[PDB]
């Protein structure tokens, strides 16, 4: 969020308020800055944003701009008074990857403080299937998915995928930590289907002729061995060209109109619909 | 047979499990490639008067 | 205050306020197995943090 | 049924494999400071005030490191057991017929 800064010259107090916030005590606007920092987010803090604005203002009149050595530059005499919405602080982030074998109980543990209480927790899970999205873990079935400590009893190969805690404060401020669960399947289930994402594939002759676009393949169930992929049926050469490397199909447009690519692992097939525009 | 396979191409080595990978997949040549200073043609032509 | 909400039926277990609401405190009982972890320091002597 | 029995002719029998796991951790930055004037040192009664303050600073740093280590160890516990009938943190209660 953008945080405004105001400076009282007589008391030497620099108040940090929200972008919409306001103060009526003699404090003059000295500029604004983004507090979670767009580039270099964990590299700087409010002190650095308040010091870079005050450097651009006159010590004799803080409403006017000045240059060194007639600017505000001794921060030892300046006191920052924070009155902006407080940020949530991850005290303990989630492990980047947890690993287990089928049948064991997994347990995630996030520490989160700061903001305004009460703090609420909502766990979510994204499957490893290509093109999947995160989705709330039912907290009626799993009472722990509404707390800071999640527990997944007796993992399966389907438990594998990204997990994510989203903590919200009473002001609506939010923080999130994520963790990939890897599950060791002793006897991997044999492929039932191949999934293509994106499918359909939308191409533009104007935009995509040089580099094309890519389609990724995944196996169902998750953790099955997809095997070696090959193109069984090429697209119409008057509409598109296609090449496959590993689990990635690259498709390049030739002219407007619809075509299809059939990809196989020798036992299963998937059709990618390709829509080419001008 | 334990194979090295191609870790950088998505094929892990046999020794590496589902939650493991090669620590060193390349060698870093620490002698860098640098460009030389540009040539100056007009600075040599200048005679200097002391100030 | 990480436990369940506490009411006047509290037999005498510890609680704390969470934004004007009383919740039971949660206390740990930790077992640290042998060789289960190590600490990391930057340019240390191997015995303690720098 | 799975013992690696061997006959006198040998052969390509009882082949096995091995696996490997990787684990990682990161470091974080900490620090605090205090300020003083020359008069608060020279005119102060205790000629050893700076030694006192430095010792307290070191003690605070060590205590903070110990607390952070304990917090990390608690967060990293592989198994969590809930006393009583509790199933989650929000359910841990000291009242009712089955307190935690």
């Amino acid at each position: 969020p953008v945080l405004k800064v105001m400076f009282h010259k007589d008391t030497n107090v620099a108040t940090v308020l929200d972008a919409s916030g306001s103060l009526s005590d003699g404090s003059v606007e000295v500029g604004t800055f983004h507090h979670p920092d767009e580039t270099y987010p964990d590299s700087v803090t409010i002190y650095h944003g308040v010091r870079d604005l005050l450097y651009k203002r006159s010590a004799k009149d803080p409403s006017q701009t000045a240059s060194y050595p007639n600017n505000i530059i001794n921060m030892q005499v300046i006191s920052i008074d924070m009155k902006a919405t407080p940020r949530l602080i991850l005290g303990t982030a989630l492990p980047r990857v947890i690993s287990t074998i089928e049948g064991k109980d997994v347990t995630w543990h996030v520490d989160v403080a700061g903001g305004k209480a009460p703090l609420t927790y909502k766990w979510q899970f994204k499957a490893n299937t290509v093109g999947a999205a995160f989705a709330d873990i039912d907290s009626g079935e799993n009472p722990t998915a509404k707390t800071a400590t999640l527990i997944n009893h007796a993992v399966t190969a389907e438990s594998a995928g990204t997990y994510k805690v989203i903590v919200t404060d009473a002001n609506g401020t939010t923080i999130e930590s994520s963790s990939l669960l890897v599950v060791g399947v002793q006897e991997p289930p044999e492929v039932a289907s191949i999934v293509a994402y994106p499918s359909p594939l939308a191409l533009s002759v104007a935009d995509d002729i040089t580099d094309g676009k890519t389609v990724k393949f995944s196996s169902l169930p998750a953790g099955s061995l997809i095997g070696t992929l090959s193109i069984k049926t090429q697209p119409d050469s008057g509409k598109a060209t296609a090449e496959i490397s590993g689990n990635v199909l690259t498709v390049k447009p030739v002219a407007a109109g619809d075509t299809t690519v059939v990809v196989t692992n020798g036992t299963k097939e998937v059709t990618v619909t390709v829509n080419v525009t001008e | 047979m334990l194979n090295y396979n191609a870790p950088t191409d998505g094929q892990k080595s046999s020794i590496d499990g589902a939650n493991s990978d090669q620590m060193q997949t390349f060698f870093w040549l620490k002698k860098a490639i640098i460009t030389a200073r540009k040539e100056q043609y007009f600075m040599p032509l200048a005679s200097v008067t002391n100030m | 205050g990480a436990g369940a909400q506490a009411t006047g039926a509290n037999p005498g277990y510890r609680t704390s306020m969470v934004s004007g609401q009383e919740h039971y405190d949660v206390y740990p009982m930790l077992v640290v197995g042998d060789d289960s972890f190590t600490s990391i320091g930057f340019q240390t002597d191997g015995k303690s943090l720098k | 049924s799975k013992l690696p029995l061997l006959t006198e002719n040998g052969g390509r029998v009882n082949r096995v494999g091995f696996t490997r796991i990787a684990r990682e951790g990161s470091i974080h930055k900490f620090g605090f400071f205090y300020e003083f004037t020359q008069e608060s040192i020279d005119f102060d009664s205790d000629d050893g005030l700076m030694e006192h303050l430095s010792r307290e600073l070191m003690n605070g740093a060590t205590q903070i490191t110990e607390a952070v280590l304990q917090k990390d160890l608690l967060a990293a516990a592989g198994t969590v057991l809930y006393a009583g009938a509790a199933t989650s943190d929000a359910t841990i209660t000291g009242e009712g017929s089955t307190p935690s």
